[PDB]
């Protein structure tokens, strides 16, 4: 009857629109492998069926129409992984973008995998250094933790992803290759430019070179932005299995569940909560359970993750934000009401909480980050009063006084992360009350002056707090010799 | 006989039998695949047709892959063989040790204990936890549901309530993690061998683990509740004991369930969740129970989706419990630790015949100067304070001192809150409310009740400030 | 090729072609009738049959009728005489002013620019007025939501933004109007040519006018915004211009493809919103962009609904 | 329930009140607690409990309340008040 | 000069045929050709140049809101078209 | 014929049953009652959903004649005798 065509590597599509093709034959595809279209564009098989293979395409529907021949290639959606990506741009699939050439990629691994157990596991312990102030002091995050970063739109929370990835570089111009951080930085339902401008911006900061980035933006397909996230993981989990430490950040989950949203509507699933389908809280479930610290017997190697989520007007009992709590270890909330006050990093203090990422904190940063989150909470304790300026008591007008030093203290440049003993020499000046006195107009350029005084004049005593991980009582005096001789100096 | 599967839909199985169709509930076994992927039927879908939901990843099925029923429900280990020893959902060993040695195994699907087998016996379980203790007291052998919203202080309240009760406990005790973190394990494992609950050089071992994390697909979220509280069942029923059941996260079972109630081909109920959704929980939940023949302390820690209290599957968890402690974010965000609402919360043990008349009338005289006071809380939200009548002002005062002496500072809230952790005997707990009721310290600052222990600590704490 | 209508339900037309079948998007052309009736291909629904939306009245059809597919996309003329000129969605002059001689027509979809020929820099858009130049920059190749509708002279704002552009940059502009009320067209149309950026004697024209008019089917109004797209794209690459492009409104624009997408049967998001209102926004904004030849930097009128900003 | 004990114990029959609680999808030991109280003070015999609890499938449930009130019925058409 | 009396209960005589005819329902069950349905109609009304005559044809169209809803789907229509 | 409603505040407040004189009712009302209830309770149920409004409404510090004061004084002590 046949000299031709085989059904059993081979299909059809019955029918394509909606996103989804009807593929005919197929007869030995498996679920989840991936397909090929005669465009060359290729396909998820979701759908086993017995007349038919639901497969979601990777790419414009425009492209396909009824009759095309759809070809196995037998693996199950894996994506290029290993070293060779290091400072490229690929898409959700794995794909030279930045045109420059193909990746000589060695291996290759699975996009839908398990996170590991139980056994494999042990605490977070080893310090992940954002480089910003508020958040290593106040908010420390370990490595093989997931920390969320959560508020409305611009509200910052790409900027403390990026000057976290620069801030790596003073690890990875180490030879040390036990306290280097590779990063990801997965692009969900973005503008092309904003990809291509974070890109420009990481290179010209030499960041770039120990950075993947993964880009799916607003004008891809809809399942390319779904697919994504899970992609770059697994660049991650590369490191993590290898005894290497790696960093993953999805800006963001809010836009690739949207995505996710618009397949399960076209697909016909039952519309739930704010329309989104029942396995919402399970697609950013199985993403972040796949950062982890293994243990040594493992290799040591930690996956560390910085989740992404847009608020609409600072709701976060909404349904996708509240997942997201229940899934991470830790939250860093953005209030627009601080930000749009001048206040940067726009961190609320009284709400983010990092779980499992204390006991990964530099000592000499609890030497001067305990007493200051005592007596920010001190200062937080109804300070809205505001306006009166010496009308109040006595010990509770100090109060205020030390609030607002250790508040403009907290705000910090762009671009321009921070050494762990760079943060604790600054955060020195205030907890301790040597700036008191001085206005509170001024405390950003006192610390811009004493602060690279300290980076010139004094790397001896810096170096000195950086190997004995604290500040001894030696260090302590000699520290208090130089903000005590340099605020007299300083001209206001 | 074996069977083909025929449609692969999620992990939503059809497998076709020609010969001697496998009923509902049957485990099968998945050939050719690398680890053990159990499917469960759920119907028979006509022309010798079942559908089944899987036990694991669904990726690489080819249609026709050859399947063989087990001619029975998913099997798994019990007894006192399982105790130090965490599974999976189908009874697989995951703590690397070997698998699980026992004579003794059961079937993670049973019948409800009949009518005649329930308990009417009603004796009050002291925590140590003030707000719990005295307006919605857990009661030993009874139906304990802790809930809240996302990050409110469930997690951390269930693992205070182990280190309280589950450690000072003469039976055994059983932990299921269902749909949590699975770094919640790792950290719950290695701080029980730590505390010597589980003894891995010898068999001295005191409680069971069981899990099946967010990690798992909707199929093993959906079924290892079940497996959890079956090894439960045994240790009540076979050797007639005080079990303590523990579980995180009860919604998750749920949640699964609505992730496959889709693909089974049901229609969509309320919040497009499973229109079985009463009865999926229902015969689940009336095993965790205490019987006749033994008695199970079940404490179950209830994720609530969205902060709202009314979705079909929180609210339809309330009707399951003897007491429920509801933890609120707005209390939470007020720095109030347990985050418990003291006027949601209920217990059934509430009934001066058992707590004690002397009891009831503290707990029912503190809700009503907190009921008073949140009435009060929307003319003072505009106005503020000062334009209260003079016997106001006090009721409001009281209330005040007595919201922070229902705070307190649990033991494994030290490593991040920086304040040694507390136990409160019962008679503390109901005669140091009863003092600030009275209006013995209506001189004391508020803070002074902040974070503490017993009420002599908040009169200590009242001297520190001079 | 030739396919038949083998259904018609209100603005949504069923057509079965025997052999070839269009791919999705290519523009159909239905023989016989009394003016130019299109019809976009959305679906193939097996058997040889595609789904397509009119962008005209689809009354007086009969089934079988012949459509001739156009081997593209919905082509329309680009190129400097489309300036002072009133276009609709599929190409056609409705100035009666004689139809547009272009050299080249261009179909209205196409990808987003590569990743490639991104712009890397950002640069501000110099307006010549000084509050927005000041306070509020536009970013050359960027987009911005203007606040409020007429009775602040809002279309005066539109029209010097078009001239100071010409001026300053030398970069052509476009206005897409999406549900435009065909009374504030007419009215938006002399108001031009009164002020002095549309030139009905000689070719000083600094403005391609398309109309995407409300009483044209959700087709119309859910395109529209590409066809003004399509011919700002031409100045951007063609020409190497600092492109201007109008949409007023956004929001009609929005509700244009809900209100396809509520057509095609498929299953409303939130809010009553389309499933796929993440893309349908994002598959037309990432066209907007500079690039390495040009750059298109858009204004568009947004209607923010019940004044709920956290509304899709 | 417990208030017609006075109107059960006596020699009046046309006072006589008879009780059906029916108890629909309910926790069992609920229903046993409930079963006990009655029985402590000494209603139970007038009593008629019909049962289906969580446990028990919805069809069922759905059918309770109408059971229970065929037998009511029987005391209603029968010269008697329940 | 035309009054529309009132296009709310147009809406709902259309939206009965479509629902019946079995067209997609969509915000209050409302086909995607509602607000197709009175663009089309309240255009018609127009000032013509004395090219054409210089006649006009005004029109009143009228909503019932209900709870002064003015943001429902019906009359979010037809404020915008007006 | 009627309904019994009963509220969180009045349950925590003290009032015991917690039920809500102003919202639940009885359609068939006295004729249910002994003679020698309605003798007492025949105007009882409209008199305390006069006063239960008026209790809100003078928290406002208005100085109030002595007949505003008669139901003031009258409600208070019959809601603690229920
Ligand atoms: N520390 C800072 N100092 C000054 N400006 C900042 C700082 N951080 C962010 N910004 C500015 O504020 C804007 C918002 O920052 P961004 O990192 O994009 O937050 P975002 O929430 O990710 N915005 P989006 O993703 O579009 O919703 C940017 O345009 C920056 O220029
Ligand atoms: N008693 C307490 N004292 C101090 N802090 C607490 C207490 N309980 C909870 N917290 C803080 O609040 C957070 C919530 O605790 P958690 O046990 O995760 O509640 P949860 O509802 O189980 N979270 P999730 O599973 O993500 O929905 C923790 O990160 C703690 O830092
Ligand atoms: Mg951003
Ligand atoms: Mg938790």
């Amino acid at each position: 009857a046949d000299t031709s065509v085989d059904l059993e590597e081979t299909g059809r599509v019955l029918s394509i629109g909606d996103g989804i093709a009807r593929v005919h034959g197929l007869r030995n595809v498996q679920a989840e492998e991936m397909v090929e279209f005669s465009s060359g564009l290729k396909g998820m098989s979701l759908n086993l069926e017995p007349d038919n293979v639901g497969v979601v395409v990777f790419g414009n529907d425009k492209l396909i129409k009824e009759g095309d021949i759809v070809k196995r290639t037998g693996a199950i959606v894996d994506v290029p992984v290993g070293e060779e990506l290091l400072g490229r741009v690929v898409d959700a699939l794995g794909n030279a973008i930045d045109g420059k050439g193909p990746i000589g990629s060695k291996a290759r691994r699975r996009v839908g995998l398990k996170a590991p157990g139980i056994i494999p596991r042990i605490s977070v312990r080893e310090p992940m250094q954002t480089g910003i102030k508020a958040v290593d002091s106040l908010v420390p995050i370990g490595r093989g933790q997931r920390e969320l970063i959560i508020g409305d739109r611009q509200t910052g929370k790409t900027s403390i992803a990026i000057d976290t990835i620069i801030n790596q570089k003073r690890f990875n111009d180490g030879t040390d290759e036990k306290k280097k951080l590779y990063c990801i930085y997965v692009a969900i339902g973005q503008k092309r430019s904003t990809v291509a401008q974070l890109v420009k911006r990481l290179t010209d900061a030499d960041a770039m070179k120990y950075t993947i980035v993964v880009s799916a933006t607003a004008s891809d397909a809809a399942p390319l932005q779904y697919l994504a996230p899970y992609s770059g993981c697994s660049m991650g989990e590369y490191f993590r299995d290898n005894g290497k430490h790696a960093l993953i950040i999805y800006d963001d989950l809010s836009k690739q569940a949207v995505a996710y949203r618009q397949m399960s509507l076209l697909l016909r699933r039952p519309p739930g909560r704010e329309a989104y389908p029942g396995d919402v809280f399970y697609l950013h479930s199985r993403l972040l359970e796949r950062a982890a610290k293994m243990n040594d017997a493992f290799g040591g190697g930690s996956l560390t993750a910085l989740p992404v989520i847009e608020t609409q007007a600072g709701d976060v009992s909404a349904y996708i934000p509240t997942n997201v709590i229940s899934i991470t270890d830790g939250q860093i909330f953005l209030e627009t009401e601080l930000f749009y006050k001048g206040i940067r990093p726009a961190i609320n203090v009284g709400l983010s909480v990092s779980r499992v990422g204390s006991a990964a904190q530099t000592r000499a940063m609890k030497q001067v980050a305990g007493t200051m989150k005592l007596e920010l909470a001190q200062y937080r304790e109804v300070a809205a009063f505001a306006q009166f300026g010496s009308d109040l008591d006595a010990a509770t007008q100090q109060l205020l006084s030390r609030g607002v030093r250790l508040t403009e203290l907290l705000k910090q440049g762009q671009y321009s992360p921070m050494a762990i003993e760079e943060q604790v020499a600054v955060i020195y000046a205030g907890v301790r009350g040597y700036l008191d006195k001085l206005e509170p107009s001024k405390i950003t350029k006192f610390e811009n002056a004493f602060l690279s005084h300290v980076i010139s004049q004094h790397q001896a005593l810096l170096g000195k707090i950086r190997t004995d991980g604290k500040i001894s009582e030696e260090s302590d005096a000699k520290l208090k010799e130089i903000v005590t001789n340099f605020l007299a100096g300083f001209e206001a | 006989t074996t069977g083909r599967i025929v449609a692969v839909i999620g992990a939503v199985v059809d497998v076709q039998f020609d010969e001697g169709l496998p009923p509902i509930l049957n485990a099968l076994e998945v050939q050719g695949r690398e680890t053990r992927l159990v499917l469960e039927v759920a119907q028979h879908l006509g022309e010798s047709t079942v559908r089944t939901i899987a036990m694991d990843g669904t990726e690489g099925l080819v249609r026709g892959q050859k399947v063989l029923d087990s001619g029975a429900p998913i099997r798994i280990p019990v007894g006192p063989e399982t105790l130090g020893r965490i599974m999976n959902v189908i009874g697989e060993p995951i703590d690397e040790r070997g698998p699980i040695k026992t004579k003794q195994f059961a079937a993670i699907h049973a019948e409800a204990p009949e009518f005649v087998e329930m308990s009417v016996e009603q004796e009050i379980l002291v925590t140590g936890i003030k707000v719990v203790d005295l307006l919605a007291p857990y009661a030993k052998g009874g139906k304990i549901g802790l809930f809240g919203g996302a990050g409110v202080g469930k997690t951390v309240l269930i693992m205070e309530l182990i280190n309280n009760v589950a450690k000072a406990h003469g039976g055994y005790s059983v932990f299921a993690g269902v749909g949590e973190r699975t770094r919640e394990g790792n950290d719950l494992y290695h701080e029980m061998i730590e505390s010597g609950v589980i003894n891995l050089k010898d068999a001295t071992s005191k409680v069971a683990l069981v899990y099946g994390q967010m990690n798992e697909p909707p199929g093993a979220r959906a079924r290892v509740a079940l497996t959890g509280l079956t090894v439960a069942e045994y240790f009540r029923d076979q050797e007639g004991q005080d079990v303590l059941l523990f579980i995180d996260n009860i919604f998750r079972f749920t949640q699964a369930g609505s992730e496959v109630s889709a693909l089974l081909g049901r229609i969509p109920s309320a919040v497009g969740y499973q229109p079985t959704l009463a009865t999926d929980m229902g015969t689940m939940q009336e095993r965790i129970t205490t019987t006749k023949k033994g008695s199970i302390t079940s404490v179950q820690a209830i994720y609530v989706p969205a902060d709202d209290l009314t979705d079909p599957a929180p609210a339809t968890t309330f009707a399951h419990l003897d007491a429920t402690t509801v933890l609120s974010r707005a209390i939470a965000e007020l720095g109030i630790y347990p985050a418990v609402d003291p006027l949601d919360s209920t217990s059934r043990i509430m009934d001066p015949n058992i707590v004690g008349s002397e009891h009831y009338d503290v707990a029912r005289g503190v809700q009503k100067i907190l009921q008073d006071y949140k009435s009060l809380q929307d003319i003072i939200a505009i106005l503020g304070m000062d334009e209260l009548s003079e016997e106001d002002k006090l009721t409001v005062s009281r209330a005040r001192k007595i919201q922070r002496f229902l705070s307190q500072p649990f033991q494994v809230a030290e490593v991040f809150t920086g304040h040694l952790g507390k136990l409160v005997p019962l008679k503390e707990t109901i005669k140091g409310f009863q003092q600030i009721l009275a209006g013995e310290y209506d001189h004391l600052p508020e803070q002074a009740f902040y974070m503490v222990g017993p009420i002599e600590e908040a009169v200590a704490k009242a001297d520190k400030l001079a």
